[PDB]
């Protein structure tokens, strides 16, 4: 039975805030289709070839 | 069938008599008189546009 991840509560309070001290520039890749093959069919030739 | 017959370099086995591509369409044939393999290319076709 899958975990869904590692459980990690947060030390929440009404008066305790966490500020980051150091930062990382990361690079990620996102990929998307833009078009497809421009297929074409001669119905006449296909159905009744000669 | 119909097409253009051309010389080929495909080494058909002695018992082999036909060639087919992924489409199972005839690819090449061996002359019954000369044990030579000839490729079949469908005749040039397409569509005329203006
Ligand atoms: C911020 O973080 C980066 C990396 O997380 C720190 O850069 C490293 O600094 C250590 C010094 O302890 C070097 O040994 C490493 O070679 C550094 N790596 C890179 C990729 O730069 C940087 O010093 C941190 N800065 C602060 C102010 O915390
Ligand atoms: C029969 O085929 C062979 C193979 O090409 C050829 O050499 C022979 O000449 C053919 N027969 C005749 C009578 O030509």
């Amino acid at each position: 039975t899958m975990s869904l991840g590692v459980e990690n509560s947060v030390a929440y309070s009404n008066n305790s805030i966490a500020i980051p001290t150091n930062f990382t520039i990361s690079v990620t890749t996102e990929i998307l289709p833009v078009s497809m093959t421009k297929t074409s069919v001669d119905c006449t030739m296909y159905i009744c070839g000669d | 069938g119909t097409g253009v017959l051309t010389e080929s370099n495909k080494k058909f086995l002695p018992f082999q008599q036909f060639g087919r591509d992924i489409a199972d369409t005839t690819d090449a044939v061996r002359d019954p008189q000369t044990l030579e393999i000839l490729d079949i290319t469908p005749c040039s076709f397409g569509g005329v546009s203006v």
